[PDB]
RNA sequence: GACGGAGCCAGCGAGUACAACCUUGGCCGAGAGGUCUGGGUAAUCUUGUGAAACUCCGUCGUGCUGGGGAUAGAGCAUUGUAAUUAUUGCUCUUCAACGAGGAAUUCCUAGUAAGCGCAAGUCAUCAGCUUGCGUUGAUUACGUCCCUGCCCUUUGUACACACC
């Protein structure tokens, strides 16, 4: 175990905080930034998904892409 | 008096494929000569009977392997006749090596 | 009577070539070759080459007949059933099992290896 | 005290039940090889060999060990009704012996006997 | 579908059964963990106690736990089949027997004690310290114990 | 115009099916369900514990609906396939006999299998419209 | 004459025997051919068995 | 990647009447399996051998870990008179060595290498083995004698049982 597959709050505020004005938005490059897991990822990405913010590119398992709204 | 349609099935099974094939043509002619309706020299996957071995009597050599192989040619010729026609048929009909096999009925 | 097709052709080149053993084993002395089977319904036709088809033949229907026995001893089959026939090959000198057995028989009796070749 | 240590049982099965069942229950109450091996059939097993056993506890001098019973069907199974005699085990050379406890229940003849000697050189 | 938020209602890093389950594993391969403990055993203790599969190991009611730890216990009082043990008919005792957490390793000291007291083929072996179910050892595992 | 049922793309058609059948409530659970392995090569069964063996049943149908005359041990190849054999190398052994039998049962049950002559199962008529209006709510959903 | 002079020979290698040495070693049972392979590996011509791929 | 699902695709095969074959299809068994009816002395039935590898979604995300299933206990079966020295089979368990392998060197130039199964040979029972056959399916040469082995020429030889 390497840790930072918690789940908390305050990381959960972060998360929100992390979303506008980035390049990727990535299950890979979430993991990258020391954040929660593969699949709470996706969780996440999820329940920032309602009203426009972050769209999907790609829709396969485990290779998911997705982008910020323009 | 008679004229009862049975249709009957002729079997050709052999090795010598030349002598198979002379023999169907011969029966195709016979049937032609006393016309009668009929399917042709149906022919079936000719069986090929493996058997793989070492050539070696005794294991001591280089590990060579031989398929010996029996190629097998399996035909059917249909008749729509009765059985007279075909036992006058079968008077004749007989070449060496080729078998000659009668099913008979439908 | 009556296999799968394929295995009934097997045992009959099998039976073949016991009765071809059998003739070689024999009719050593009948100075015999080949066997030219041939199978019809009731009648099975047997021929049989050698050089010494008298000896084969015998005093009329001698050791032919007691091969017949034989033969229908083995394969379970009746009387008048297999028939045998015996034969003049036509020029020995091209038969290579013919030649291969007057070698032999040269040597047995006592002759000149090199000079009988 | 009224029990002693803890019962040596087959499945749930007391010494005073495990002597007096015939084998038809030790089948029943036994590992599945034993009960396929009854089903098959059955001739020269139990013959001679459980007569001999039988009369050995007969003409015991009470207490003491019955006659030793030599066996060839090293592959028979161990059942309660001979347990205290004495079996001389085949192994090609001497009958070897070997004692049925109340610990022996439903094995084999012939995982007590061992033809071949353990290994030496280091263990 | 969603995370599981609040700021510290479920205590994290557990100790169930004499032995200890680690945290921010997903329900059953925590259990594994557990010495004896099964996977589709653990399932089973899961599906009776009646548990989502979406929980972690560092989290769980204590209610639940000891309803687990119930089933555990007995398999005979719970929906549980119980053709999946350690101890099925039984050697001696004849019940139903899936033994626990740092008493199968007991269990087994005590048929191992059974089979050198019989002094059987296979108690030899153990013995000796080689080879059980008819392994042969004329080339494979230089070391041993 | 014409509404189609082999047209849908497969996983989606079994789901929709699974939909239907919690919607209803009528199939009659095995009662083997979750003790059991399901596959001969299986160290897990579903992973979702609840559910998935009516995505099965759903699957069973649709092949029904597809084929001709279909029976167990068919079934049991398709949902057989590889072992973890350890040292030795992978075989394939068939699926649980027991459980596909059960599944069978049970659709014949609530109407969507009947039994075929010469040897195997076919699909009933009210099953074959059922069939039919899953795969029309399927193609909406699509559409 | 004597009562017990057979095994339970049923199969094995025991009861399989060669048509033409009687062999218990490297049996073709396929195709009921019961030869030993060396032995059929010369008689095979006859036997209608031919090599060619 | 792993595990579930879910999708779903070959080609060689071979297989009984005087027997103990290949065996569907249906009820009972979590498996393993059994049983009543078959069909096939075989392109016709087992069989579209609905094989694996592969393809979709979710769950766990780089831990000797859910990678790996190794030493092992327990039942039920099955084969065969006979299974202990597990024949084999599946189920629960135990859950180790092993984090891409040192020196050497094997194999390969296209449906070739490698992967992945199946079938036959075996065979009462067993596959990790062989023969076969498909199924996915590339890298890099398309050369040269440097190494290895052979080959021929020219050379020398006091060897010709020939450099052991
Ligand atoms: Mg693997
Ligand atoms: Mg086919
Ligand atoms: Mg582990
Ligand atoms: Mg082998
Ligand atoms: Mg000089």
């Amino acid at each position: 175990a390497k840790h930072a597959v918690v789940l908390d709050q305050d990381k959960f505020d972060r998360i929100m905080k992390e979303a506008p004005t980035y390049r990727y938005v990535s299950v890979s490059v979430l993991v990258d930034r020391f954040k929660l897991g593969g699949s709470l990822a996706r969780v996440a990405l999820r329940h920032l998904e309602n009203e426009g913010i972050i769209k999907p590119v790609s829709k396969h398992s485990k290779q998911a892409i997705y982008t910020r709204a323009t | 008096q008679e004229v009862v349609i049975h249709k009957i099935r002729i079997n050709l099974t052999s090795t010598k494929v030349k002598q198979l094939e002379n023999v169907s043509a011969n029966i195709i002619k016979n049937a032609e000569t006393f016309k009668l309706v009929k399917k042709g020299p149906v022919r079936l996957p000719t069986k090929v009977l493996k058997i793989s071995t070492r050539k070696t009597p005794n294991g001591e050599g280089s590990k060579t392997w031989d398929t010996y192989e029996m190629r097998i040619h399996k035909r059917y010729i249909d008749l729509e006749a009765p059985a007279h026609i075909v036992k006058r048929i079968t008077q004749i009909t007989i070449e060496p090596g080729v078998d000659v096999e009668v099913i008979i009925a439908a | 009577a009556i296999i799968s097709k394929k295995r009934k052709l097997v045992a009959d080149g099998v039976f073949y070539a016991e009765l071809n053993e059998f003739f070689t084993r024999e009719l050593a002395e009948e100075g015999y070759s080949g066997v030219e089977v041939r199978v019809t319904p009731t009648k099975t036709e047997i021929i049989i080459r050698a050089t010494k088809v008298q000896d084969v033949v015998g005093e009329n229907g001698r050791r032919i007949n007691e091969l017949t026995l034989l033969i229908e001893k083995r394969f379970k089959y009746k009387r008048g059933t297999i028939a045998l026939y015996a034969e003049r090959v036509h020029d020995r000198g091209l038969s290579a099992v013919a030649q291969a057995e007057s070698m032999k028989f040269k040597l047995l009796n006592g002759l000149a290896i090199r000079r009988a070749a | 005290r009224k029990r002693s240590f803890k019962t040596y049982s087959y499945k749930g099965v007391d010494l005073e039940k495990l002597l007096e069942m015939p084998t038809e229950d030790f089948v029943k109450l036994a590992p599945a090889r034993v009960r396929r091996k009854f089903a098959r059939g059955l001739s020269e097993k139990p013959a001679g060999l459980m007569k001999k056993l039988r009369a050995a506890k007969l003409s015991a001098p009470e207490n003491e060990k019955p006659a030793v019973v030599r066996t060839h069907l090293r592959n028979m199974i161990i059942v309660p009704e001979m347990i205290g005699s004495v079996v001389g085990v085949y192994n090609g050379k001497v009958f070897n012996q070997v004692e049925i406890r109340p610990e022996m229940v439903g094995h084999y003849l012939g995982e007590f006997s061992i033809t071949y000697t353990p290994v030496r050189h280091g263990r | 579908s969603l995370v599981v938020q609040e700021q510290g209602s479920f205590q994290h890093i557990l100790r169930l059964l004499n032995t200890n389950v680690d945290g921010n594993i997903n329900v059953v391969y925590a259990l594994t963990t557990i010495r004896g403990v099964g996977r589709r055993y653990a399932n089973l203790v899961c599906k009776k106690a009646d548990v989502d599969l979406h929980k972690r190991a560092g989290e769980l009611t204590q209610e639940e736990l000891e309803r687990i730890v119930q089933i555990m216990q007995n398999p005979t009082h719970y929906k549980i089949p119980a053709w999946f043990l350690n101890r099925q008919k039984d050697v001696n005792d004849g019940k139903d027997y899936h033994s626990l957490a740092n008493n199968l390793e007991s269990k087994l000291r005590d048929d191992l004690e059974r089979l050198k007291k019989i002094r059987s083929h296979r108690g030899i072996r153990h013995f000796w310290g080689l080879r059980v179910r008819g392994q042969h050892t004329k080339t494979t595992g230089r070391r041993r114990a | 115009p014409g509404v189609s049922v082999r047209d849908v793309p497969a996983q989606d058609f079994i789901n929709n099916y699974a939909s239907f059948l919690q919607r209803q409530g009528k199939l009659e659970v095995p009662g083997y369900v979750d003790i059991v392995k399901t596959s001969a090569g299986n160290e897990l069964p579903p992973q979702d514990s609840e559910g998935w063996f009516y995505k099965r049943a759903a699957s069973v149908a649709r092949h029904i609906y597809l084929r001709k005359q279909v029976g167990v041990g068919k079934l049991n190849k398709l949902y057989g396939g590889a072992k973890n054999r350890g040292v030795r190398p992978h075989k394939h052994v068939d699926a649980s006999g027991s459980i596909n039998r059960k599944v069978l049962q049970s659709l014949e049950k609530l109407g969507v299998v009947e039994i075929s002559p010469k040897g195997g199962r076919r699909i009933s008529d009210n099953g074959l419209r059922d069939l039919d209006r899953i795969a029309a709510a399927t193609l909406e959903d699509e559409e | 004459e004597n009562v017990w002079y057979s095994h339970p020979r049923k199969f094995g290698k025991g009861s399989r025997q060669c048509r033409i040495s009687g062999s218990h070693s490297g049996l073709i049972r396929k195709y009921g051919l019961n030869i030993d392979r060396q032995s059929f590996r010369e008689k095979a011509n006859d036997i209608g068995f031919y090599k060619y791929r």
